[PDB]
RNA sequence: AUGUGGUUUAAUUCGAAGCAACGCGAAGAACCUUACCAGGCCUUGACAUGCUAGGGAACCCGGGUGAAAGCCUGGGGUGCCCCGCGAGGGGAGCCCUAGCACAGGUGCUGCAUGGCCGUCGUCAGCUCGUGCCGUGAGGUGUUGGGUUAAGUCCCGCAACGAGCGCAACCCCCGCCGUUAGUUGCCAGCGGUUCGGCCGGGCACUCUAACGGGACUGCCCGCGAAAGCGGGAGGAAGGAGGGGACGACGUCUGGUCAGCAUGGCCCUUACGGCCUGGGCGACACACGUGCUACAAUGCCCACUACAAAGCGAUGCCACCCGGCAACGGGGAGCUAAUCGCAAAAAGGUGGGCCCAGUUCGGAUUGGGGUCUGCAACCCGACCCCAUGAAGCCGGAAUCGCUAGUAAUCGCGGAUCAGC
């Protein structure tokens, strides 16, 4: 049990923060507990579109919330009729005027945290869980990328004793702090527990 | 227990010293940072994150 | 030493002020 | 006479932030006392690492309150025009103090 | 200690005030050995509860300061 | 003092178990907390989403009873859909009772798991591609010689390269420069009720942002080379000093009691609410600590060494009352501006004179103060009295290589208080 998070051990330095808000000593609790039941809704509502980043900004009861997807189609709606009812939905919670950009990532194999979800989405529907890894990696690499490794816990394939699959290509220096490493991490509720997806995706430097 | 209980520290009780802290996500009374409202754990998660604004690996 | 309310170093131990420690 | 205390988690959005303040100033109006950069307010926590008994092994947290300070004499009302609205606040504080 | 007050529950002092305007009862029991047992509300017999069940502790003179519950010992051979 | 073993208990809630459990989860157990017990209680439930049905449908104010929870109650009450009616009935909110799907379980399984952690170990390693060798498992590379903190570099070599590691890229501390003036100053000169306090000045100090600076670059010696010993310059050499950072894997390690989660078990109870007790027990055993056992010391008075952090349900200057804790008042401060704040050791003087002591401050009687609904079981503080063991610790055994150990105080987190 050993190893630190590849973001926390970066955030000063080549990865920012997913909320850049400041704060008092006593205004911070609240506009946190908020900035956190946001994402519990939005992530909640919209795995559809596929969401990487939920980033938040804030400057006296205004909210900017640069929601990032893989399919902006999806959160939008054919006109605007869902960004309607979620800017709808969200100022029911937080008593405040919440703006609400959406970008599209250009690439989502090089977001890790679609990587990991699009593998573990593979696991609950009962996949080939070495090849799974196997491919996701690949379409990574196939789509540019530096380096990248995949890790899947245990009770691969409903097997009884937890295990844990890993696969990897190029470059994923996890000690170095100019290395930019998309990290992410997915769940997999299967019928027979839990499984864990962790995705490193090596791209920058200087 | 644990969730009679998540709902019975937030009503406002006889007598303020029977009151008390909560990590409001993970649900729990002991290591509650109180400018987080905030267990040590569901905490050094966020803080790993970024999703705790300016907070930082201190390093000295 | 430390150990006695009665002194001066006993107060500033427990960090206490009294008879025995005034302020100023 | 005029007095703008700016807080801060980000030591660049400040450095920048009110050092656009002082081009703001200048250009539009007469003299400012410079950007003056206060002592910082650090806050560290200190968090048993694993969920359960492991005591000893932690890890540490900060949370860094940067403050920087701004001083303007003469009140024109050529200034207070980007000094009032012409705005480009993104994570900053703004005191505003005579 | 206290000086401001003793601090002694109403329920029970109402209940043996409203009994000593005629008032000579055993049946007398309380949760409260929290409360100081007041100037002279001797004579009756309150039972204080230990937690498990309710003692006779018969209320004299020369124990008038203290508290009921000094009476109610909670914990077995000691 | 504290944690644990054991024993005891109605209960002494649960976990943790050699290193790597035992001042550990607990960065705050009087009620809360609380998961334990005993008693009084609620059951579609303290919390989420829906369904079937008569009753009322927003709501407000009491009373009885009880320890509280709850339970038995008497009133004030008519707003809105609908106009379908000019006489108001139709389960629109909403609120009740009776059933139903369900909630709830800190119940069990860390040997069903995620995650996070511990650990060997910051140890110098663990591998891969292709080639080569072997029938094969596998080997070679990664062996050898030199060198380093290092699979660090060098030279060789059927290998040539690479990846996870090492190092570096990041933070703090050493020297200087640039940018910046409600903190710095007679540094300069002026006024000073002689407090940088006053106009004035960033020089300096600092504060905090950005740069510079170190490279074995330079000189002597050794070496094939890496590199090794020494010298100069330089604040700083040969990794300058402290962090952050944990390879493939190991331990069926740790945690289902933070959370998440597969399965099994409880559903007028293995759920809930309360009051009270318990987690604080004490014939014992162990771990970690504090205070000591004194004169390089103890006590009292005076006396600037300075150095990280906290503070508007707050820090409290200053006056006064009290021996005091603390209580009255009461200014300043959203805080480099005001407060916590006395640093203590030290220094100067005075006392004690080797005594179980003016060492030591356990225990105990008594009087108080504060937080809190409440301090018996169970708080901290102050004051009087009382002064226990203890004269440096058996066998065993622990930490530390330098601003270290040793010693002295100071702050914070949690937090009403402790
Ligand atoms: N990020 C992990 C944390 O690291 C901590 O720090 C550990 C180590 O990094 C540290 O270092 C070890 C020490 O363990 C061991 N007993 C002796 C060894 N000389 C030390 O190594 C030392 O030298 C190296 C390199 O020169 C340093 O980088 C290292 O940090 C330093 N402590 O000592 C600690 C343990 O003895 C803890 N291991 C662990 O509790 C915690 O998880
Ligand atoms: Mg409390
Ligand atoms: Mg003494
Ligand atoms: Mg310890
Ligand atoms: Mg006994
Ligand atoms: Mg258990
Ligand atoms: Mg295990
Ligand atoms: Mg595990
Ligand atoms: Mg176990
Ligand atoms: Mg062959
Ligand atoms: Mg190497
Ligand atoms: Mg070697
Ligand atoms: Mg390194
Ligand atoms: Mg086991
Ligand atoms: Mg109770
Ligand atoms: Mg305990
Ligand atoms: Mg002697």
């Amino acid at each position: 049990g050993n190893k630190i998070h590849p973001i926390g051990f970066r955030l000063g330095i080549t990865r920012d923060w997913e909320s850049r808000w400041y704060a008092g000593k006593k205004q911070y609790r609240h506009l946190l507990l908020e900035d956190q039941r946001i994402r519990g809704l939005l992530e909640k509502e919209l795995y559809s579109a596929g969401l990487a980043r939920v980033d938040i900004e804030r400057a006296a009861d205004n909210v900017a919330v640069t929601v990032h997807v893989a399919k902006p189609g999806v959160v939008i709606g054919r006109g605007g009729e869902r960004i309607r009812v979620l800017r709808e939905e969200l100022a029911k919670l937080t008593g405040k005027n919440v703006a609400l950009n959406v970008q599209e990532v250009q690439n989502p194999n090089l977001s890790a945290p679609l990587v990991a979800q699009r593998v573990a989405e593979q696991i609950e529907r009962r996949f080939a869980v070495r090849r799974a890894i196997k491919q996701a990696v690949q379409r990574v690499m196939e789509s540019g990328a530096k380096g990248a490794k995949v890790i899947v816990s245990g009770r691969i394939g409903g097997a009884e004793q937890a295990r844990t699959e890993w696969a990897a290509q190029g470059r994923v220096p996890l000690h170095t702090l100019r290395a930019n490493i998309d990290y992410g991490f997915a769940l997999a509720r299967t019928t027979y527990g839990v499984l864990g997806v962790k995705a490193y995706i090596f791209l920058g430097e200087v | 227990a644990r969730k009679a209980l998540i709902e019975k520290a937030k009503r406002t009780p006889k007598f303020k010293v029977r009151a008390y802290t909560r990590c409001v996500r993970c649900g729990r009374a002991r290591s509650v940072y109180r400018f987080f409202g905030l267990c040590r754990i569901c905490l050094r998660e966020l803080a790993h994150k970024g999703q705790l604004p300016g907070v930082r690996k201190a390093s000295w | 030493g430390k150990g006695d309310r009665r002194t001066r170093r006993g107060k500033i131990w427990r960090g206490t002020y009294g008879k025995y420690r005034p302020r100023k | 006479k005029i007095r703008i205390k700016l807080r801060g988690f980000d030591h660049k959005t400040l450095d920048a932030s009110a050092q656009k303040i002082v081009e703001a100033a200048r250009r539009s109006g007469a003299q400012v006392s410079g950007p003056i950069p206060l002592p910082t307010r650090v806050r560290r926590f200190t968090v048993i690492r694993g969920p359960f008994k492991h005591k000893d092994s932690r890890e540490h947290f900060e949370l860094r309150t940067h403050n920087r300070l701004v001083d303007i004499i003469n009140p024109n009302r050529k200034t207070i025009e980007q000094l009032m609205t012409l705005d480009l606040p993104t994570g900053v504080e703004i005191e505003i103090k005579t | 200690s206290l000086k401001k007050g003793v601090f002694v529950d109403d329920h029970l002092l109402e209940k043996v005030l409203e009994l000593n305007a005629k008032g000579e009862k055993r049946l007398i029991k309380t949760w409260s050995r929290r409360s100081t047992i007041v100037p002279e509300m001797v004579g009756h017999t309150i039972a204080v509860y230990n937690g498990k069940q309710h003692v006779p502790v018969y209320i004299t003179e020369n124990m008038v300061g203290h508290k009921l519950g000094e009476f109610a010992p909670t914990r077995t051979y000691r």
